[PDB]
């Protein structure tokens, strides 16, 4: 997260970190069994870190559970991050408590101006690299469909939103990958791609979880 | 260029996904 501030404690109970060896991808705790995150993320082997605020030490309110089952949208198109989401079935269920909670799917899709809170791990320079110890947040708007189709002619999809800033200086970059948007307390993006982070014109891009509620609750009812 | 926000270190371009490349052994 570039140009975000550090999150409080007790924020943000629904993130969870995904590890394969080093922290990889962000995503968002959906049931006590579920994570949804981006599906570019898909690895064959993932750990998933609730309850985490500082990513490098020990706390002592982290959950570590593995990933039992990974399932990538079926449509997902790698090339052009099309159906960018996936569902992870955690091996037991997490202990829901302060620090750990869940976040609720979405009831509609978010309008242009919703003010939304968006956090990760990701790195927090545009031009160089840092990579924090603590839970990074920013507050960026959905922007319009037609804004965001103006800033990447030909590559936003009907699954996709850009929440951000045209002017830069503010948004998610590598790391970030899997995370959360929550806009009015449901969960309407996950954080998938953009060009650079923070560039003037070139917003974040999100996958539009309002367009796959009922792949997740159907995912979700058979497995 | 496209390039997913996930966290990957690289020695070459090739390494990396859609159109990121190995900027100082990161993908970006
Ligand atoms: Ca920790």
């Amino acid at each position: 997260i570039v140009g975000g501030y550090t999150c409080a404690a007790n924020s943000i109970p629904y993130q969870v970190s995904l590890n394969s060896g080093s922290h990889f991808c962000g995503g968002s705790l959906i049931n006590s069994q579920w994570v949804v995150s981006a599906a570019h993320c898909y690895k064959s082997r993932i750990q998933v870190r609730l309850g985490e605020h500082n990513i490098d030490v020990l706390e002592g309110n982290e959950q570590f559970i593995n990933a039992a089952k990974i399932i990538t949208h079926p449509n997902f198109n790698g090339n052009t991050l099309d159906n960018d989401i996936m569902l992870i079935k955690l091996s037991s269920p997490a202990t829901l408590n302060s620090r750990v909670a869940t976040v609720s799917l979405p009831r509609s899709c978010a309008a242009a101006g919703t003010e939304c809170l968006i956090s990760g791990w990701g790195n927090t320079k545009s031009s160089g690299s840092s990579y924090p110890s603590l839970l990074q947040c920013l507050k960026a708007p959905v922007l319009s469909n037609s804004s965001c189709k103006s800033s990447y002619p030909g590559q936003i999809t009907g699954n996709m939103i850009c929440v951000g800033f045209l002017q830069g200086g503010k948004d998610s970059c590598q790391g970030d990958s899997g995370g959360p948007v929550v806009c009015n307390g449901q969960l309407q993006g996950i954080v998938s791609w953009g060009y650079g982070c923070a560039q003037k014109n070139k917003p974040g891009v999100y996958t539009k979880v309002c367009n796959y509620v009922n792949w997740i609750q159907q995912t979700i009812a058979a497995n | 260029r496209i390039c997913p926000r996930i966290w990957m270190e690289c020695t070459r371009d090739s390494d990396c996904m859609a159109k990121c490349i190995c900027v100082a052994g990161h993908c970006g």
